[PDB]
Order: structure tokens, then C-alpha cells, then sequence
């Protein structure tokens, strides 16, 4: 089901 | 549940046009290879790529992906301009909300797929355009646009690949190979080559990944007993040109007549040209095209091969056709109008 990014840390 | 694995390159720039090539090795399902990236966190962020969806092979789902979240300061929807026929646009949610484009495509594994993203100013708003190049058959198609009500904005930070299981099997060996990393620059409309990437597994404490080069290719792997030859990360470099390669815009006019108060002009990419980005059509009185035109076809989008169109023309007219690849690339050609042809 999600597909998740990551913002800049 | 597999450690999710990125490769950035060490020198992206705000870009307009962002390639690269890739290739699958090892395909469990629920893997999402999202090749491209940008502005993550920010206005328009988006990824692409390639899914398995399920199988662990060509018997299985798989896919390209495309998404892009919905507008931070506007209230207006995305739109899908256009899907290809294997495509399905719809809205995601519970993930932030936004729209994706969901493309049925038998790639293979041990082949080179060219995925090649776009963005474009457009009538106040930005649009996004996805292509893919099927290298061993030497073959564009043009997937999705969508239409982004902001303007001023591109892929402007944050390009990296990413391989991710997205549904917890841990035990299964994802494996793929990228090459061919370029972005065009917006300040200079100059390619930039991605030769010198980094390869980084997302978490630190877990080394059940691996990554390397070749001489022409960076491979990387996560899942079952994989397990890092390379410590966190490290970085390298492939021997590609400064300069992409970029084929040649080629097509045959196929009809250029006027019969019965209707216009009609189509002609047909060859199959071994680049993509359609726009078209343009001027009808000449005379056959110098000196002058003004007595008529303009403008914005001809990459989806549609010609015209036909109720008009007026006079007897001896002439069409200037001029047609643009989705890398700038023009080829104008010059042809007499038909005057009656059906006929
Ligand atoms: C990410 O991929 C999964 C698996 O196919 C889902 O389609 C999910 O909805 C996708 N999320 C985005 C934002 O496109
Ligand atoms: C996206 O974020 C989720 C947490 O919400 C997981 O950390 C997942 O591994 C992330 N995936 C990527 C590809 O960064
Ligand atoms: C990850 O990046 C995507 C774009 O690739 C989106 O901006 C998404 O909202 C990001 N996730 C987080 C938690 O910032
Ligand atoms: C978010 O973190 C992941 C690792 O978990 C990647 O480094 C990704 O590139 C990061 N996103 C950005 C925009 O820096
Ligand atoms: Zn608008
Ligand atoms: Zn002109
Ligand atoms: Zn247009």
C-alpha cells in the first residue's frame, strides 16, 4: 500500500 | 521490511530534463525502484520508476510508476493530461494526497530502460511529462503528463534513486543496475553528468544490502542474505561521456491536403526517432514562405500527429511543419498543400 520518501534530514 | 538502499548522484543541479538508464537483476515483489526524485518535501514533489508489483518475474505485475504530491499553496486539482493505454491516473491518499499514474509495461530483466522526465512552463502552470525508452528495442513511447497548477517550478533539488520494499519481505533479494545519470540545467539548458554517485543503505545499523560498479554500471542489492562489502555507503565514478547521447528527431509527412473546406496534416515518428514534444504548423500563400502566414497551428502537443481542421485557403498554399523533440531538437520541413486529395 504506501510508498514513502524521506525529506532532507 | 528489505532495507530500503538510495544512490544520489554527487553533483545534481535544478534541471529541467533528468535521465538515467535501468536495468533489473533480481525482482522480488513489492519493490518500487523509483529512479528519479525531487523536491522532496516541497512544492511538486514527485518520484518515478518501476515497480513488481507481485511474482518475482516477468509472469508477475509490473509497472512504471509516476506521482506527484498535491500543490502546497493552491487549492486546484492535478490533472492527467494525458495517459498512454496502458496507463491508469488516480488519486492516492493516506500517504499525503496527490496524484500517480500507474503504467502496465513487460520490461525484462537483463534489459536497459531509459526513463527520461520533463517539466515544462505552461499557461501559468507546470507540467511533467514521463518517457521511456525500451533500449533493446530501440523504441520511445511517451507514458503520462500532468498538468501541476504552480508555475515556476522543476526537478529543482533532491534527485536520487531509491530501491524499497514496500510490503515486508525481508527474506527476498532485490537487485538492479543503474548508468547514463544525466540532468539539463535550468540556469544554462547544459547537461550535467551524473558519473560520480553515492550508493547508501537508509539505515545505518542495517547492512543487509550491498552495492559496487562496474565499468559501466552501478549495481546494488538488498534482502535475503545480502550484506555490505562497502561499510555505510561509498561513492563511484563510471566512465561515461560529459555529454549524453541523444538521437535524432526523424519523421515521413503523411498527408498534407486540403479537399472540401478541411485541412488535414499528419505525419508519423519513425520508429527508431526520439520523442514528439510539440508541433507547429504555418500555411504559406506562396511558396517561398515569405511574408505572414495566412494561418498558424500552434501548440500541436506531443500526443497528437497532425490536424484537420475546417478552414478557408486559397489555391497555391504551402505548410512549414515544424516539430520538436522532447530535447529541443527541431526538424522543419516544407510541404506543398494538396489542393483536393481525397478527391
Ligand atoms: C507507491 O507505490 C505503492 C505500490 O504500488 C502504491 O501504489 C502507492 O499508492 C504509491 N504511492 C505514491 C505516492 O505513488
Ligand atoms: C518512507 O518512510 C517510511 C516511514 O514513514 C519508511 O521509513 C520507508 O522505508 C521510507 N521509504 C523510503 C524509500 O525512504
Ligand atoms: C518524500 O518526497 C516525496 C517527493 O518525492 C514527497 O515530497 C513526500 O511528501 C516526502 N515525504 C516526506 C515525509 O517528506
Ligand atoms: C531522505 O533520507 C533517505 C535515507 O533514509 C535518503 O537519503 C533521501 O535522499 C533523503 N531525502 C532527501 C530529500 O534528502
Ligand atoms: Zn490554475
Ligand atoms: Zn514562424
Ligand atoms: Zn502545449
Amino acid at each position: 500500500a504506501a510508498t514513502t520518501t524521506t525529506p532532507a534530514p | 521490511s528489505a532495507p530500503g538502499v538510495y544512490v544520489t548522484p554527487k553533483n545534481s543541479v535544478s534541471s529541467d530534463i533528468i535521465s538515467i538508464d535501468w536495468s533489473p537483476v533480481q525482482t522480488a515483489p513489492y519493490t518500487y525502484w523509483a529512479v528519479h526524485n525531487w523536491n522532496q518535501g516541497g512544492e511538486a514533489g514527485g518520484y518515478a520508476g518501476f515497480q513488481q508489483q507481485s511474482g518475482f518475474d516477468e509472469n508477475g505485475k509490473r509497472t512504471l510508476h509516476f506521482a506527484v504530491w498535491d500543490p502546497i499553496s493552491s487549492k486546484e486539482a492535478i490533472k492527467a493530461e494525458y495517459v498512454s493505454p496502458t496507463s491508469v491516473a488516480s488519486n492516492f491518499g493516506g500517504e499525503g494526497t496527490g496524484l500517480k499514474i500507474q503504467t502496465t509495461y513487460d520490461w525484462k530483466n537483463y534489459n536497459w530502460y531509459r526513463m527520461t522526465m520533463r517539466s515544462w512552463q505552461e499557461n501559468g502552470h507546470t507540467k511533467f511529462g514521463q518517457w521511456l525508452k525500451d533500449v533493446s528495442k530501440n523504441q520511445w513511447k511517451l507514458i503520462g503528463i500532468m498538468d501541476f497548477p504552480v508555475p515556476n517550478v522543476t526537478f529543482n533539488y533532491g534527485q536520487t534513486l531509491f530501491q524499497a520494499d514496500w510490503l515486508g519481505n525481508g527474506q527476498d533479494v532485490r537487485e538492479a543496475r543503474v548508468k547514463n545519470g544525466y540532468g539539463r540545467n535550468i540556469s544554462d539548458k547544459k547537461w550535467t553528468s551524473w558519473n560520480t554517485q553515492s550508493i547508501e543503505g537508509q539505515e545505518p545499523l542495517n547492512n543487509n544490502w550491498d552495492g559496487g560498479a562496474t565499468s559501466e554500471y552501478l549495481w546494488f542489492k538488498a534482502g535475503g542474505d545480502s550484506r555490505s562489502t562497502i561499510g555505510t555507503g561509498k561513492t563511484f565514478t563510471l566512465n561515461q561521456p560529459s555529454q549524453p547521447e541523444i538521437g535524432k528527431l526523424d519523421y515521413d509527412v503523411k498527408s498534407t491536403y486540403y479537399e472540401n473546406e478541411k485541412l488535414n496534416i499528419t505525419w508519423q515518428l519513425k520508429d527508431s526517432s526520439t520523442p514528439q514534444f510539440k508541433g507547429k504548423i504555418e500555411i504559406y500563400n506562396n511558396e517561398n514562405m515569405t511574408g505572414q502566414p495566412i494561418n498558424v497551428i500552434n501548440d500541436i502537443k506531443s500526443y497528437q500527429n497532425g490536424i484537420s481542421q475546417s478552414i478557408s485557403l486559397p489555391t497555391n498554399t504551402y505548410a512549414k511543419i515544424v516539430l520538436t523533440d522532447i530535447f529541443d531538437q527541431t526538424v522543419e520541413k516544407k510541404v506543398k498543400i494538396k489542393n483536393e486529395s481525397p478527391n
